[PDB]
């Protein structure tokens, strides 16, 4: 039921292996999980993703 | 040290038919029971018999339809299969609510106070249930109610008009200050726990509430699906309390 | 030279089933064909469907409650007989006129489009025919609006609400200043001259009109009967402009 | 429907026979025929009927 | 001897020549009527 | 070639060890993906 993720927390960047988008939504009432190299937003400079597609850009 | 990840679909994605499709099969064999009793009559004798009747009716409505948005039945649900369902499972809540109400203000007391009170409240209880038949769907494959800006206003009428007969109808009559025993109350202490979760829930999405870690979250969504399920039961729990009622008089 | 006998019973009193009972098979049968059409399926291609299928079964409701109300059949109603009859039949006459108020409205207009379009409809048409099955009776045996200052809030609340549903809400739609054929306007043809006349019998009854002599009166009871008569035909009107609706797409 | 005789109207009471009594009613609305020799209200001085049932007093 | 409440209507007939009796018809069972309990009600009732 | 519009949810999973290829999720039928049409649509669906 709804989105999740709603601890957005200020502080790797190359530590992130996995994400997902999910942004609106039927139940999603807020804007949004990342996964570190262990295993732990388009407003912020670094974070906004489309350089880490760009570290993926085969496909 | 600040992650945020957490997630849940508690205590009901694929158990189904041991507690649901069980339970609406054993609802509506209860209701069809206690409601070909009265139709083929000690059993004629309730004081206010067709308000009863009614509630015993709304029952078998409920429990004829608590497969159709229970989980673990058919994915790829149609829109409308879980529009109607809606409609009708929160009719059926709304009119048992609502004449129980008009029952426990008009019990004591022309020939249309039988079908006049009885058409006014269903008029009512089917007026009361717009929103959150306009405001429904089955995003993915689940009946899910709409809470969404797109939708804000239909829900924010459908979980005030839920919260008022839900938990504000019996806290209104709780403040009446003998005949008031209300051995029906029971039906209400079903249905707040389901009012009050819809409030916070309402709250939360909006995020006009003080959730201040997850295990908030994870107590929201454990309490929201546990009150699905308490309000699910309530399609085999009336008819007994019905037959309570028929042998209190 | 002053004298003021004056009385009458107008072109219905004993006649019966040459007018009623046989209208009121012959309607139950077309509206079970049109209904029982539908649900056997071109004749699934209707836009805005049900609501026509209402539209159908409103019908049917009303020709199985025609021989209820209507004279010639067994003295001694009960006055709930009265009262239910006049209920289903008034609501179902307030049911058919909002829906085509509502498709006139949305006509070339969410999943809950149908439903909840449908329950509100009847909702409000069931809480419209309050007034009427509260004020209702049968009186000497005969079944009988009530009109008398002892229920005078009751008959002012349904004398207004069906003057305006039946001649001010058509008049309402003449307001507005193409897609306005409305193939079904026969229907407020048929309904407008039993609210107008019922707005005069207001009027005269509690005194408020210019009634001069007993051709006053006998011109009032002779449009009266003439009005419940081509009222009553409704029930066998509606199926046909039904096929014609079907077939006008 | 209703009750009737609503042209009351000023004026024999020895040429009177016929009556009946309606006041009420459930579409009654109004207050209230009486026949004439040849055929044809409490607050009328010789119609407030007791007097013409004194003249048939023996029941 | 019955309920004298529920009696709605009353009509009074003089005796003429094809009348013998003073006939007076009260219709709610409508019957005619030509005792001690005869008179008992007819004030009061034609007071209600 | 498909509809593009009605795709809801997507993913990405960077190629690890055990990740032979660039394994993106995207979901509404939820199918695996590592063309001229396959990145016709990565941009705007992400802006839609």
């Amino acid at each position: 039921l709804r989105c999740q993720c709603i601890k957005t927390y200020s502080k790797h960047p190359k530590f992130i292996k996995e994400l997902r988008v999910i942004e609106s939504g039927p139940h999603c009432a807020n804007t949004e999980i990342v996964k570190l190299s262990d295993g732990r937003d388009p407003k912020e400079n670094w974070v906004q993703v489309e350089k880490f597609l760009k570290r993926a850009e085969n496909s | 040290e600040a992650a945020a990840p957490c997630h849940s679909c508690n205590l009901l994605d694929d158990s189904a038919l041991p507690f649901f499709i069980l339970t609406s099969v054993l609802g509506i064999l209860a209701s069809s029971t206690v409601l070909f009793m009265l139709f083929r009559p000690r059993w004629q004798l309730c004081p206010g018999w067709p308000v009863l009747a009614q509630l015993a009716v709304g029952s078998a409505l409920f429990s004829i339809v608590v497969p159709v948005l229970a989980p673990g039945l058919g994915s790829t649900r149609s829109s409308a299969l879980c529009s109607l369902g809606y409609c009708v499972w929160y009719g059926s809540a709304f009119a048992q609510a609502l004449l129980l109400g008009c029952h426990a203000s008009l019990g004591h007391r022309v020939p249309g106070l039988t079908l006049g009170l009885t058409v006014g409240i269903w008029g009512v209880a089917a007026l009361l249930t717009l929103p959150v038949t306009l405001a429904s769907g089955a995003s993915g494959g689940l009946c899910t109610l709409i809470y969404s800006t797109e939708l804000k206003a239909l829900q924010a009428t459908h979980t005030v008009a839920c919260l008022a007969i839900f938990v504000l109808l019996p806290l209104g009559l709780f403040g009446a200050k003998g005949p008031w025993m209300n051995i029906l109350w029971a039906w209400f202490i079903f249905w707040w726990p389901h009012g009050v979760v819809l409030g916070l829930d309402f709250l939360v999405r909006s995020k006009l509430l003080l959730l201040s870690t997850c295990l908030a979250q994870q107590a929201l969504d454990l309490l929201l699906n546990l009150a699905e399920a308490l309000a699910i039961l309530h399609c085999v729990a009336t008819p007994l309390l019905l037959a309570l009622f028929c042998h209190q008089a």
